[PDB]
Order: C-alpha cells, then sequence, then structure tokens
C-alpha cells in the first residue's frame, strides 16, 4: 500500500484533473474535501469496530 | 556497392513520424504512439465564490482555454521547469534514467563476478556487515546511512542550479576531461546517439535483472546459470 | 448575526487560520494521549499480569 | 460511525447545493411545469 | 602601511637604524632589514631567496603542525597510534600490522614502503613541475603569480583586496618564520633529549627550574 | 496585515436561549437519573 | 554520566563565551545618545 | 564494588576537568565562538563612524 | 497588498500556483473507472474471505492460524 500510494501521490501531482469531473465534484470547494474526508474516516470506523 | 541493401528509419517499416517529433534529437526514432510529448492544452476555471457575505455564491465558469509554453526552467528550485510535459525535461529524465541504469547494470554484473553474491543478498549482507570486496569497512551502518542521504543530496543540489536546458543533460567542463563531444560539430551528434542507445538498452536490461529476480529468485550470473543448466 | 452553528465558518476562506484551528485540535489531542497515558500509569498495578 | 455517516450526507449536500443555500429564486414557476420542457430543468426543450 | 615603507618595524629596535642597507626599503613582507651578511645585494638572488623562504615557511608550518598534533592526540585523547613520536613515526611501516591511520586497521593499512614512495614520487614531481613551471595540465594557472597564485588556491576568496592582501602575507611570513625556529628546535631536541616535543613540554612544566636544558643534558655535552 | 476581512459577530435571542436552557436541563434529569444508578 | 558531563560543559560554555564576546562587541556604544 | 561512578567530589581538580573530552569541548566552544567574533570586529566599530584611534571610546 | 513575503514561502510557491487549470473533456475518466473497478472486486474478495463466503485451502481464518 505504501508503494501504491506513492505512485499514485506522483500520478496526482503531474496530471491535472478533467474539466468534467471538477466541474461535477466541485473541486474549487473545499466542503468537497471535508465530504469526501468524512465519508472516509466513517468506513474506516465501521472497518475498525468491526 | 554489394552484398546489402542501399535503403530516415523510424520503428515501423511503414509509418509517419509525429508532428511534435521533428527529427533533430539525437535518439529521434518518430516514437510516440501515447503522444506524451504533445503540446497540451488546457482550460482556466474562475475562483469560486465562497463569500459569507453574499446571498448568491455560484461556482466557477471557464475564463477561456489556455495553452502554455514549456521546455522553461527557472528558479524555483522545486519547479524548474514551466509545465511536465515537456520534450526537454523529458529527454533530460531519460538521460539521467539511462546513466543510472548502465552504472547499476555494470556494478550488479561486477560485483556478482567478484563477491559470489547475488545483487539482491549484497544489500542485506552489506546491511549486516559493511563491506567491500571482502574488506570490513571502518564505517557503522548508521553513519553509512546518514553519509549516503547527506552526500546524495549535496550532489544532486549542485546538479539542480542549472538553468540552460542544454547544459542540463551534457554540462561538459569538469565532466569532459578528455573534450570528445564539446563542440558542435557531427562527431558529437554519433556519440550523443550511441550513449542514448546505451541508455536505453541497460534501462531494459535492469528491468529484466529485477523481473528475472522477482520470479526465479537469482541474480543475474545466478539466472545465467540456471537457464544454461536447464537444458 | 452568525447563528452560534456557523461560528466556524469565518476559516473557510482563510487558509493561514485554517492551519491555525487544525494545529489547534492537533494540540488538544496530543495533551489528551499524554494527560491519559499519565492517569493510567498512575493507577496500573503490574504486580500480577496473569 | 453512525454521526459521521450522517455528516457526509450534510457537507455533500451543502457543497452541491451552494447556490440555494440561502432560498430559491423569486420567479421559480415555468422550470417547473409539468409537461413545459422535454427535459427536466432544461429551458431549450421546450416541446410537449 | 605599518608594516611597508621606511617607518617600519626593524630586527634591533632602536638600534636599527645604521644597520638596515638600502636595497631593504620595505617594499615586501617580513622586511625587517636584516642583511648584515649581505647575501641578497644583487636583486636576482634576492627574489629567488624570497621565494626560496615562503616555501620554506610553509612546509615548516605544515611540518610543526603534523609533529606536534598525533603526540597531543595519543595522551589527551583515546587514539592508540603505532608511534606517536614524530622521529619514530617512520618505521611504522616495517611492522606486523603496516601503517595504520589512527591506529585503525582500515584506514589506510599501508604495507609496502616502495609503492608509498612511488606514489609520493610520481604526485610531489607532477605538482613541483607545475609550481616550478607556473604552468599547470592543459594550460592551467597561466598567468598568475608564482608564489602568490590566488584563484583555484584561494576558494574562500580572503585576499580579493590588496591591503587585507598585504597584512595577511606578513601575517603568514611571520608564522612561517616562527614555525622555522620551532622546527629547528624540534630537530636539536630530539637529537639531545631523545624525546618527543610534547613530553619535554609537559616535564619542563612538571618542575621548570629542575628539568631544562642546563640542569639535565649540558654539562654532558662536552 | 490589515485586518482581516472574515470577520463576524455572533448572536443569539432570548428564543434560543431559552430552547438551550431547556434542553439541557431536560437532559440533565434524564441522564443524572441515569447517571447516578 | 560522562555524556551527561560532557554536554553540560559544552553548553555552559557556549553561553559563557557568548556573554563575553557580547559584552566585547562594543557595548557602550549601544545608546540614545546625541 | 557493587555499581560504578566517576568519583570526582572533593578532589580538587583544575577546572572540574577530569577528562580531555571536557578540555576539548570546552576549547573547541570558545575557539569557534572566539572566531566568529572576530571577523566583524572591523565592521561593528564602523557603525559608530569614527576610527579606532587612541581617543576612541566612551568617555567623560 | 500583495501578501507578506517568507523565505519558505517563497520556496513553497510554485506548489500552489495552478487554481483552474484543468485537462478539456472528460480527460482520463475511464482509467480511474477502471481502477474503480478493480479495487470493487478486490473489496469484494477480501470482505467474502472474511466471512467465509469462500474457502482457500492455505487460508485458516480462524485464531489456528497464529500457530
Ligand atoms: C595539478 C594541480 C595542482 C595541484 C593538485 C597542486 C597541489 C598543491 N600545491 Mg601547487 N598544485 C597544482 C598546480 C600549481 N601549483 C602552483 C603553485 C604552488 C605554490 C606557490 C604552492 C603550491 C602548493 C601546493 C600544495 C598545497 C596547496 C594548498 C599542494 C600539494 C604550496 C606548497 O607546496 O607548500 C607546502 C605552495 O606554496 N603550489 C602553480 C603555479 C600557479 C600551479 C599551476 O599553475
Ligand atoms: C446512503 C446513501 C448515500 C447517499 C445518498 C450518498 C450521497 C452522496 N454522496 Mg456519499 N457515500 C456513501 C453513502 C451515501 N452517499 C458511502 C457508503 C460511501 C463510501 C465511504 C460514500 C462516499 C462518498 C464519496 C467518496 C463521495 C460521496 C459524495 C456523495 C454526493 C453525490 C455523489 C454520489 O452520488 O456518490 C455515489 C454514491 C453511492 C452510494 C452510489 C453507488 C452505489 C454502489 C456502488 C452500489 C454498487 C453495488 C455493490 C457493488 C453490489 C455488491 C456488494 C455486495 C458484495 C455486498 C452525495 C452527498 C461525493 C461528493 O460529491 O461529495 C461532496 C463524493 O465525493 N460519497
Ligand atoms: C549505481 C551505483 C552503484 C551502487 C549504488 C553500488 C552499490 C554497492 N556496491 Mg557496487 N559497483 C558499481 C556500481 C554501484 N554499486 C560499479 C560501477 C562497480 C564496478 C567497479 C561495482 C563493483 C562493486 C564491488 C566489487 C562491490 C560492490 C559492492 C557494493 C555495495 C558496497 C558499496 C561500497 O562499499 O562502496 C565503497 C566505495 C568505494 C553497495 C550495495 C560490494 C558488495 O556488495 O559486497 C557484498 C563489493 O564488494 N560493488
Ligand atoms: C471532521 C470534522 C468536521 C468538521 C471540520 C466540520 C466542519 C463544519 N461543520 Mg460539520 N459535521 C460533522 C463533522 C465535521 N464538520 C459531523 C460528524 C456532523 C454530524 C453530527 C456534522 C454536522 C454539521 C451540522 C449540522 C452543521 C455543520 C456545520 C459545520 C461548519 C461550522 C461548525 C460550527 O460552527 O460548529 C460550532 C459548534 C458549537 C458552537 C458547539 C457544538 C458542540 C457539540 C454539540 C458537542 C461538543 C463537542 C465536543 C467538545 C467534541 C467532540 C468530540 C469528537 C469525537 C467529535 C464547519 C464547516 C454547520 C454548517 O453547515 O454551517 C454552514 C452546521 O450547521 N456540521
Ligand atoms: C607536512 C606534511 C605532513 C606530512 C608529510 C605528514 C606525514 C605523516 N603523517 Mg601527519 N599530519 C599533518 C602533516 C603532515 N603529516 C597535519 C597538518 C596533521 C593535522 C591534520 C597531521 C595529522 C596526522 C594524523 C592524525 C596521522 C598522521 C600520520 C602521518 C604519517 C602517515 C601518513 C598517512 O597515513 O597519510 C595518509 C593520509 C591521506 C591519504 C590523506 C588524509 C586526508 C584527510 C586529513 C584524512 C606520516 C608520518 C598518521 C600516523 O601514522 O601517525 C603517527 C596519522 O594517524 N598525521
Ligand atoms: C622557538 C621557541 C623555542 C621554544 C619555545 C622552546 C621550548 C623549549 N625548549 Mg627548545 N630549542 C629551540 C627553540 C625553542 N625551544 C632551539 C632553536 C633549540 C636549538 C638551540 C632548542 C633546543 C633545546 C634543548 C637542547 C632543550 C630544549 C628544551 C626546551 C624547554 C625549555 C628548557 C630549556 O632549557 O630551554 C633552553 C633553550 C635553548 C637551549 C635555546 C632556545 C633559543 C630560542 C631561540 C629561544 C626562544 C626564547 C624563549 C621562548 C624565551 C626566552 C627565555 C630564555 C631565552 C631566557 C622548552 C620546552 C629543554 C628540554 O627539553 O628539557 C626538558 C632542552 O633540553 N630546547
Ligand atoms: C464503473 C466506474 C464508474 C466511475 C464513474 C465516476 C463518476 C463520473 C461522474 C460523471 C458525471 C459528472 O460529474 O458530470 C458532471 C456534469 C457537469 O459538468 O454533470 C452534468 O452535466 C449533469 C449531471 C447530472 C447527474 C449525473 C450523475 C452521474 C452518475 C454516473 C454513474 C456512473 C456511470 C458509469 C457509466
Ligand atoms: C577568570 C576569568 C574571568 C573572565 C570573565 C568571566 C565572566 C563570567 C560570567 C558569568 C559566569 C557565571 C557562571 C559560571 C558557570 C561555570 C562555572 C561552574 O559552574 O563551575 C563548576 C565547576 C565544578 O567542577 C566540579 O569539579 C569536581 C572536582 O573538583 C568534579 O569534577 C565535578 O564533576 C565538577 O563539576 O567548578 C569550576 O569549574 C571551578 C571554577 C573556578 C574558577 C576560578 C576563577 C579564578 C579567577 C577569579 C577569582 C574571583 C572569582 C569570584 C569570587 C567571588 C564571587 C562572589
Ligand atoms: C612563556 C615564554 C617562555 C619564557 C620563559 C618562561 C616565563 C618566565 C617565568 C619565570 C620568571 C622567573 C624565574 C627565573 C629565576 C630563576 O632562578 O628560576 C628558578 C625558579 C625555581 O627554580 P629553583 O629555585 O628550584 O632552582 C634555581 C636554579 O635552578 C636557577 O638557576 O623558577 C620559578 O619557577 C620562579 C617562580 C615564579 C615564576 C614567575 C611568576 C609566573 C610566571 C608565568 C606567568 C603565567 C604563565 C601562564
Ligand atoms: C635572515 C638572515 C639574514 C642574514 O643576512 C644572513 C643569515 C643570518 C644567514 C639569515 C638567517 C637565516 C636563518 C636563521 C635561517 C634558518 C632556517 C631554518 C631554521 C629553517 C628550517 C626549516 C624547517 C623545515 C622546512 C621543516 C620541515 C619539516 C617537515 C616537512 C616535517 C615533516 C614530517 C612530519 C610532518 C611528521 C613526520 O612524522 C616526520 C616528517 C616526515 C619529518
Ligand atoms: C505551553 C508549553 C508547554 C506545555 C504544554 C502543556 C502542559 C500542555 C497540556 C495539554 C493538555 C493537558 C491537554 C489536554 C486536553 C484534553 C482534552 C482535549 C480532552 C477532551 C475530552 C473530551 C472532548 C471528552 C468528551 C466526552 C465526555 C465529556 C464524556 C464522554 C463522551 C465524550 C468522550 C465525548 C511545554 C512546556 C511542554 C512546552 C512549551 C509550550
Amino acid at each position: 500500500a505504501g508503494i501504491l500510494g506513492v505512485l499514485a501521490g506522483l500520478f496526482h501531482l503531474c496530471v491535472r484533473p478533467p474539466q468534467r469531473l471538477y466541474n461535477g465534484l466541485r473541486m474549487g470547494n473545499i466542503e468537497t474535501v471535508l465530504s469526501s474526508s468524512i465519508a472516509a474516516v466513517f468506513w474506516a470506523a465501521f472497518v475498525v469496530s468491526g | 556497392g554489394a552484398g546489402y541493401r542501399q535503403y530516415d528509419a523510424l520503428w515501423l517499416p511503414n509509418t509517419e513520424r509525429p508532428a511534435w517529433l521533428d527529427g533533430s534529437l539525437p535518439g529521434d526514432r518518430g516514437f510516440d504512439p501515447l503522444g506524451l510529448s504533445r503540446p497540451a492544452e488546457y482550460l482556466q476555471i474562475d475562483l469560486d465564490e465562497l463569500d459569507q457575505n453574499a446571498a448568491v455564491n455560484k461556482a466557477g465558469g471557464v475564463v477561456g482555454a489556455f495553452t502554455p509554453v514549456a521546455d522553461q526552467v527557472s528558479t524555483d528550485s522545486l519547479a524548474p521547469y514551466s509545465e511536465v510535459f515537456g520534450l526537454q525535461r523529458f529527454r533530460e529524465c531519460e538521460l539521467i534514467h539511462g546513466r543510472w541504469a548502465m552504472l547499476a547494470c555494470l556494478g550488479a554484473l561486477v560485483q556478482e563476478g567478484v563477491t559470489g553474491d547475488s545483487w539482491v543478498a549484497a544489500q542485506t549482507l552489506v546491511y549486516n556487515q559493511p563491506q567491500y570486496a571482502g574488506i570490513d569497512l571502518p564505517f557503522d551502518i548508521y553513519t553509512l546511512a546518514v553519509l549516503n542521504s547527506v552526500l546524495m543530496g549535496x550532489v544532486e543540489l549542485f546538479r539542480n542550479s542549472e538553468l540552460d536546458p542544454e547544459r542540463r543533460c551534457y554540462p561538459g567542463g569538469a565532466f569532459d576531461p578528455l573534450n570528445l563531444a564539446s563542440d558542435d560539430s557531427e562527431r558529437t551528434q554519433k556519440l550523443r546517439e550511441a550513449e542514448i542507445k546505451h541508455a536505453r538498452l541497460a534501462m531494459v536490461s535492469f528491468l529484466g535483472y529485477t523481473v528475472q529476480a522477482w520470479y526465479t529468485g537469482e541474480g543475474a550470473l545466478g539466472s545465467l546459470n540456471k537457464f544454461a543448466n536447464g537444458f | 448575526g452568525l447563528p452560534w452553528y456557523r461560528v466556524h465558518t469565518v476559516v473557510l476562506n482563510d487558509p493561514g487560520r485554517l492551519i491555525a484551528v487544525h494545529l489547534m485540535h492537533t494540540s488538544l489531542v496530543s495533551g489528551w494521549a499524554g494527560s491519559m497515558a499519565f492517569y493510567e500509569l498512575a493507577v496500573f498495578d503490574p504486580s500480577d499480569p496473569v | 460511525a453512525l454521526l459521521f455517516f450522517f455528516g457526509h450526507i450534510w457537507h455533500g449536500a451543502r457543497t452541491i447545493f451552494r447556490d440555494v443555500f440561502a432560498g430559491i429564486d423569486a420567479d421559480l414557476d415555468e422550470q417547473v411545469e409539468f409537461g413545459a420542457f422535454l427535459k427536466l430543468g432544461d429551458t431549450s426543450t421546450r416541446r410537449q | 602601511s605599518v608594516w611597508y615603507g621606511p617607518d617600519r618595524p626593524k630586527f634591533l629596535g632602536p638600534f636599527s637604524d645604521g644597520l638596515v642597507p638600502a636595497y631593504l626599503t620595505g617594499e615586501f613582507p617580513g622586511d625587517y632589514g636584516w642583511d648584515t651578511s649581505g647575501l641578497s645585494a644583487d636583486p636576482e638572488t634576492f627574489k629567488k631567496y624570497r621565494t626560496i623562504e615562503v616555501i620554506h615557511a610553509r612546509w615548516a608550518m605544515l611540518g610543526a603542525l603534523g609533529c606536534i598534533f598525533p603526540e597531543v592526540l595519543e595522551k589527551y585523547s583515546g587514539v592508540q597510534f603505532g608511534e606517536a613520536v614524530w622521529f619514530k613515526a617512520g618505521a611504522q611501516i616495517f611492522a606486523d600490522g603496516g601503517l595504520n591511520y589512527l591506529g585503525n586497521s582500515g584506514l589506510v593499512h599501508a604495507q609496502s614502503i616502495v609503492a608509498t614512495l612511488v606514489v609520493q614520487v610520481l604526485l610531489m614531481g607532477a605538482v613541483e613541475i607545475y609550481r616550478a613551471n607556473g604552468e599547470g595540465p592543459n594550460g592551467f594557472g597561466e598567468g598568475q603569480d608564482t608564489l602568490y597564485p590566488g584563484g583555484a588556491f584561494d576558494p574562500l576568496g580572503l585576499a580579493d583586496d590588496p591591503d587585507t592582501l598585504a597584512e595577511l602575507k606578513v601575517k603568514e611570513i611571520k608564522n612561517g618564520r616562527l614555525a622555522m625556529l620551532s622546527m629547528l628546535g624540534f630537530f636539536v631536541q630530539a637529537i639531545v633529549t631523545g624525546k618527543g616535543p610534547l613530553d619535554n613540554l609537559l616535564q619542563h612544566l612538571e618542575e621548570p627550574g629542575e628539568f631544562n636544558f642546563y640542569a639535565l643534558y649540558a654539562n654532558s655535552l662536552a | 496585515a490589515k485586518p482581516n476581512p472574515n470577520k463576524q459577530s455572533v448572536e443569539l435571542n432570548r428564543t434560543s436561549l431559552y430552547w438551550g436552557l431547556l434542553l439541557i436541563f431536560v437532559l440533565a434529569v434524564l441522564f443524572s437519573s441515569y447517571i447516578f444508578n | 554520566m560522562l555524556t551527561l558531563k560532557i554536554f553540560v560543559y559544552t553548553v555552559v560554555t557556549f553561553f559563557v563565551s557568548l556573554f563575553i564576546f557580547g559584552f566585547l562587541s562594543n557595548d557602550p556604544g549601544r545608546n540614545p545618545g546625541q | 564494588l557493587v555499581d560504578d561512578r566517576l568519583a570526582g567530589e572533593g578532589t580538587g581538580k583544575i577546572l572540574g576537568i577530569n577528562d580531555p573530552s571536557l578540555f576539548w569541548a570546552i576549547t573547541i566552544v570558545f575557539t569557534i565562538v572566539w572566531g566568529v567574533f572576530y571577523v566583524s570586529t572591523r565592521e561593528i566599530d564602523a557603525a559608530s563612524d569614527r576610527e579606532n584611534d587612541d581617543d576612541f571610546g566612551l568617555t567623560l | 497588498d500583495t501578501g507578506i513575503s517568507t523565505p519558505l514561502g517563497t520556496l513553497l510557491k510554485p506548489l500552489n500556483s495552478e487554481y483552474g487549470k484543468v485537462a478539456p473533456g472528460w480527460g482520463t475518466t475511464v482509467l480511474m473507472g477502471i481502477f474503480m473497478a478493480l479495487f470493487a472486486v478486490f473489496l469484494v474478495i477480501i470482505l467474502e474471505i472474511y466471512n467465509s463466503s469462500v474457502l482457500l485451502d492455505d487460508v485458516t481464518m480462524s485464531w489456528e492460524s497464529l500457530a
């Protein structure tokens, strides 16, 4: 997972997001980051509880 | 004029050179099926309205089309090049990768011949007990790790200080003591072609090395021996 | 004025103060970890681990 | 985890529906007329 | 300045007015007016003697530091050389373990006297040919002073001002003359006492009125 | 540097104060009965 | 214990040398006098 | 004995130095600070717009 | 009113310079969808392994695998 994370981080450093995805997900807003992070953390909470 | 055929040669017998590859670079074979060096076009999206004092806060629209100019080096120390997808930056990356791969291939072969250990187990053997050609070194592994990090960082920070994109690949000067390809002639072009071909061959060969050790569990000479003693 | 449930939205468009409030949260979490460790050490009885 | 599921739902709704956080437009009757446009909310498909 | 011209200090104090020659006009560093034997009347021989003196000064400074360093590092430290005394440190090349740098069996570990001599001959001959010719490999160091080159030999740029350069020249020549006198002292002390330069200093400091040349060795020298 | 342009003032009216006090005291009743055990 | 002594000696001499060589650096000239 | 200790209390050592390591630490740090201070004295003196002749200093 | 200059801010400035730069069109959405599908398949496989809905020869899936 660390190796894959490094590779994906390099990809996301090099490649710009698509225009359609940018507009759809509102990548210029920070509340979308907040919502996605909250989703990830509650997923992780369910996994660790199980 | 006998014993062969008279016959620019591309990577396919019948194919056309891409527009962005004009054949001026040394190893230019017109090979770019994915078009990674094609001049990229982008778009500019206006800033989102996030004002808390306004009734309506709409998203950002398209300001207009925007195609940047690449292959320009600046004094940034963290992003010197104008764009990631440029031909010159890709050439510099290819040259550095190839030189490292050439050194790696030769060193793995020579170390395997001299010491008798595989190039994979050599890392662990040196980690447990630092050595070189059977001679125990006077340094501790912690000191060696810190020294390697510091020295490599200093060398690469020295290398990054150049600003001319041409001299970023062929610095010359103290790195060409014999003055073999330090002018502008046909003799330097052939040497650059040979260097780029050797770089590509060594890159493919070390990808070999790595995969072969992954699959068969052997090194380079070990893989040769295992292949020979299998018929 | 702002309702009591919208107070922390002032740092939505302020990267510096967003970093500041995140740093404050990290400080509080680390302090809780240290204090909880000390409190558990003050009441632990390692005489019998069986 | 349950409370944060609710939080995710709330914040996603707030970030997508950001322009109508204070209220809907004053005149919003032509777009919400049944069978006025072929496509829902599209004013360029006025038929049927 | 203070160290140049007709008002510079002289080597006899107030008695030096009537002894200074007419060619020692105070133009070069270290000029104190000492030419009683008249060996520098010829300007060419004077220039050659100045070059010889500066080279001797640099070599003597290096030699004094290197003669006193390993002996200090062997008593007031944890280093264990094969031999720390300067006039007995050449015999380490004939030891069973060879010559180990800083007492470490994996630092230099030199074993053959002939190989070190050959390498030294090659390197020192090359550098001294470059210095004498005033012209290094591939035209390196051309047009520079044959005694104060600068440039590649001044990486830190401490001599980029002529006045600072003159003052540093005076400092260098005075330190070098002191080092030359100290190395002569080292030689004669090694001959007479037979102990290291630091041993003599420590023994003198143990009892200055009892452990000196006159109280120990003077009467046995005739 | 210049004053922060994101300055806002909070507010709370008497109805909100009464609702908050009522919520606090009712929760206190219920969970105090359950916590004293 | 000797390592602690060496570290403390280094720190103390560093601070005392700073004090001495700061008070030697033309201190009676850092005043708002005309 | 049962344990080990430095055993230096009430001995009367010069500057408390029972070790060349301590001597080297003191000397190295002092020399470094002095060397850093030495090169700046010409610049510091020039901040008063006066030469360091026999009349220099704060006088009354 | 440009801001407050700082050596570290100047060092990190190029990393925060392209706000709205986007790739025109759909970009690399299909590749990301392929990766998403592979991730979903992997998650299903591991969930079924834990749930004991799939049985593997060498996987004990019990406390006895600590032996
Ligand atoms: C309970 C219903 C639910 C609802 C209504 C929403 C609603 C929303 N989500 Mg959230 N979300 C949920 C659960 C939910 N989510 C879960 C469980 C996760 C996983 C952690 C997420 C993670 C998530 C992310 C990462 C993002 C959102 C965002 C969004 C917004 C729109 C985008 C969206 O449609 O995503 C699609 C949501 C789906 C749940 C539909 C997919 C249906 C799945 C793939 C079913 C496929 C079936 C399955 C493979 C069958 C076999 C399984 C079997 C072996 C058990 C909106 C607020 C997006 C956003 O705009 O945020 C600002 C975004 O960034 N969500
Ligand atoms: C990951 C962290 C996180 C973050 C950074 C935010 C951030 C934000 N939230 Mg969201 N939210 C989250 C998770 C998060 N939320 C979750 C899990 C939920 C579901 C419960 C919500 C539900 C939610 C609502 C319903 C609202 C927001 C709103 C807001 C904004 C203002 C909040 C406010 O000012 O409160 C100020 C809070 C108080 C004055 C006191 C609250 C005290 C609570 C009741 C208990 C005391 C808490 C305790 C000390 C610490 C908690 C422990 C920890 C384990 C959680 C801000 C952008 C507001 C909005 O959208 O603004 C436009 C809003 O209306 N959020
Ligand atoms: C350059 C400075 C210098 C310094 C600091 C020293 C320092 C030392 N010498 Mg050495 N010495 C030197 C040069 C120097 N010497 C020279 C040039 C020679 C050859 C003539 C000698 C030959 C020598 C011998 C034969 C002996 C010493 C010994 C000693 C110790 C003093 C006891 C003694 O009887 O001295 C007497 C000194 C000499 C015979 C000549 C010194 C002449 C120089 C030019 C004087 C430097 C002046 C001095 C620092 C201050 C004035 C004091 C004095 C002149 C009244 C002391 C560690 C003694 C020792 O090791 O005992 C344990 C001892 O046995 N030295
Ligand atoms: C003398 C030059 C002065 C130059 C200028 C000095 C400026 C000073 C600035 C202020 C510094 C104050 C803090 C100093 C801390 C370091 C010292 C320390 O802790 O040492 C503590 C150490 C203790 O050393 C101990 O020794 C033991 C064995 O004896 C063991 O080895 C212990 O392990 C070891 O710690 O003591 C010394 O180093 C001795 C110092 C002796 C100083 C003599 C000075 C002589 C000249 C001055 C005479 C007058 C002095 C004043 C008298 C009247 C006072 C009212
Ligand atoms: C001035 C005048 C004037 C008038 O007119 C006249 C007259 C008088 C003549 C004059 C005078 C003169 C003089 C005095 C001189 C002197 C000199 C000297 C002493 C030198 C030395 C000189 C000296 C010197 C160089 C020295 C050197 C040294 C060295 C290198 C060393 C080395 C080494 C070492 C490190 C260590 C090891 O282990 C060993 C060895 C190897 C050994
Ligand atoms: C200044 C400083 C310092 C100090 C510091 C300190 C001392 C700190 C502390 C800190 C701390 C000491 C902190 C703490 C914190 C805590 C917290 C933050 C907590 C929280 C909690 C909570 C939030 C809870 C909740 C709850 C409840 C109430 C009940 C049940 C449920 C729950 C769980 C929800 C020093 C000198 C070092 C260094 C320099 C600076």
